[PDB]
């Protein structure tokens, strides 16, 4: 009864971007 | 040394409502 | 014909991002440590009147090691001038040799590349890099560093993750305290002629060469002086357990009997160090 | 009572008998070549050991194949008249034996083996093997 | 008493380093301390 | 929020404060709970001209 | 008693300095000095 435990060997970069609140803009 | 810039930030605000 | 005792150098080092990193001590050249990858699932929320239970899924432990790099060179002399010098050859070629190993290693340390040299967090790409938005100018859409992103990521941090620092080129903050906005007021430090907090309240450590994105504080960008995207601005991590800096035996010198030719004094020094990233999910970069 | 050796040590194949493989080196820290022969040999064999980099169009595949220079200690007389490590397999290596060897210094993050001219005939009755070491992540 | 602190650690910073077993006597002179016994 | 031409929908710094102090008075103290990230995107919000 | 004003206020007027920790001996005698032990 063999059980495997297998791994990554290259990792992959992450990037995201940072998006902010927009200009204060009037409801009107 | 020669003369280098200075530049620095200018009026910076908006990044999503772009005037018409 | 009046010599003086002046000696102007005009050389400079960097800051020092050592004191932040958790510091450890080996004394062989081969350590290794434990790791828990995770806790995994144990039991779940079973119905009633069930006489039975699941074994669930167990975790997992892994069991982890790292080297120790060994960093050496050699200089000499000529044995004739040495003698008749109006200085002292040594104390200054010395002085010479931990410049260039504490300079070597706090560099190497930030971007070392795999073999024979600790792997720096730079390279390694394993921090998440956070890239910030562009903006427009009369319809180009430049790419820029609002102060609107420096509140917003050194904010993101993962609270649970504890207190982290921040690591930035001294021209970002040049950039950051000369912000203006519309009228013409200035964003920080308002009507004082400089802004200039007490950095260790803000957690903001300082230091001069990382990757400056501001090319020699030349690149403040309205046209063609923009950040061109893709450099580094920034780092944010929780040092004491994100990197390690190993040390084994500081510098040594030793005269070299043999190969010194009757002309040729020839001494040699070493040193032994190391480092390893740990955990790197705590730590984030900022990019453009 | 044996345990996974599996993990800790985990080994790849370098060189089939009929065509080389890269193999990565960089989550580990020391690694060894295990050789053994599946047919008695001919003459004495020899490979070249080639050490790659990553590429530039993708990080973890492997590049071009450059060859990794020989390092002498002290004891070093012969120094392969080329100044680039290979391996000879001496002859009279009855194939139920084995045979180890390694390189003294890395390079790079893959190792490559491939049979040296003049013994390409040879080289398909035998078999190498990479294992490594403790994992640096 | 006790200080444990002398000036003397001008040397050990870079004109010295820590932990070398650095010999007490040139080997010119063990060298002409020999010849000189003759 | 209006911008450009289409409708896309936001959340203001005026539309917080005007929801916190709109509790019904007489059911006691009452607090708030929030993701990390929504209190990340109060801090840096911007007025018209340059100003947090 | 101790009055901390010497006439010897002469030199740091502009002929000597101060805040700048001059050495005390020439290296020219250092070297003389040194060469006299041999």
């Amino acid at each position: 009864m063999v059980k495997l435990n297998c791994r990554p060997l290259c990792q992959a970069p992450t990037a995201s971007r940072l998006v902010s609140p927009p200009c204060f803009i009037c409801r009107g | 040394a020669a003369p280098s810039r200075l530049v620095q930030p200018g009026c910076f605000i908006c990044r999503g409502v772009a005037v018409s | 014909p009046q010599v003086l005792a002046l000696e102007v150098d005009c050389n400079i080092e960097c800051a020092s991002l050592l004191d932040l990193y958790g510091q450890i001590e080996v004394s062989r050249s081969t350590f290794t440590y434990m790791k828990i990858a995770d806790y995994g699932q144990l039991g779940e929320y079973t119905c009633d009147a069930k006489c039975d239970a699941e074994f669930g899924e167990p975790g997992n432990i892994r069991h982890l090691e790292g080297k120790t790099y060994d960093y050496r060179g050699v200089f000499c002399f000529n044995r004739k001038n040495l003698q008749e010098a109006n200085y002292d050859f040594l104390s200054f070629m010395i002085g010479a040799a931990q410049r260039s190993h504490r300079i070597n290693r706090n560099q190497a340390l930030m971007i070392g590349k795999g073999v024979n040299e600790p792997k720096g967090w730079l390279t390694e790409n394993c921090f998440p890099v956070f890239q910030t938005l562009p903006v427009d100018v009369n319809g180009t859409s430049t790419p820029a560093f609002l102060a609107q992103d420096w509140r917003r990521f050194v904010t993101s941090f993962p609270a649970e993750y504890g207190e982290a620092r921040s690591v930035m080129h001294q021209n970002v903050f040049g950039y950051l305290a000369a912000m203006v906005d519309a009228n013409g007021r200035f964003l920080f430090g308002d009507g004082d002629l400089t802004f200039t907090p007490d950095l260790v309240r803000e957690r903001i450590r300082i230091s001069n060469c990382l990757p400056d994105p501001t090319e020699g504080n030349t690149k403040g960008g309205t046209g063609q002086d923009a950040f061109a995207a893709g450099s580094f601005v920034a780092a944010q991590a929780a040092w004491k357990t994100a990197f390690y800096a190993v040390e084994k035996r500081p510098m040594f010198f030793e005269q070299y009997e043999g190969g010194s030719s009757a002309w040729c004094v020839k001494y040699q020094f070493g040193a032994e160090d190391g480092g390893f990233v740990g955990c790197c999910e705590h730590g984030r970069i900022l990019q453009i | 009572m044996n345990f996974n050796v599996g993990v800790d040590f985990p080994s790849f194949i370098a060189w089939d008998g009929e065509e080389s493989f890269p193999v990565k080196v960089d989550g580990f820290n020391q690694f060894g070549f295990t050789f053994k022969t599946i047919a008695a040999l001919t003459a004495a064999t020899t490979f070249n050991i080639f050490y790659h980099e990553p590429s530039d169009a993708d990080p973890c595949v492997p590049g071009p194949a450059i060859r990794v220079p020989e390092v002498p200690f002290c004891d070093t007389v012969l120094l392969s008249e080329d100044g680039l490590a290979a391996v000879t397999l001496p002859e009279t290596v009855t194939p139920d034996s084995f045979c180890a060897g390694t390189v003294p210094c890395m390079n790079g993050q893959w190792i490559s083996i491939a049979p040296a001219t003049g013994s390409e005939t040879n080289a398909a009755n035998v078999q190498i093997t990479v294992t490594m070491k403790g994992a640096t992540r | 008493p006790a200080p444990s602190a002398n000036p003397a650690k001008i040397f050990i910073r870079r004109f010295f380093s820590a932990g070398v077993a650095k010999n007490v006597v040139s080997y010119s002179n063990v060298m002409a301390a020999q010849r000189a016994m003759e």
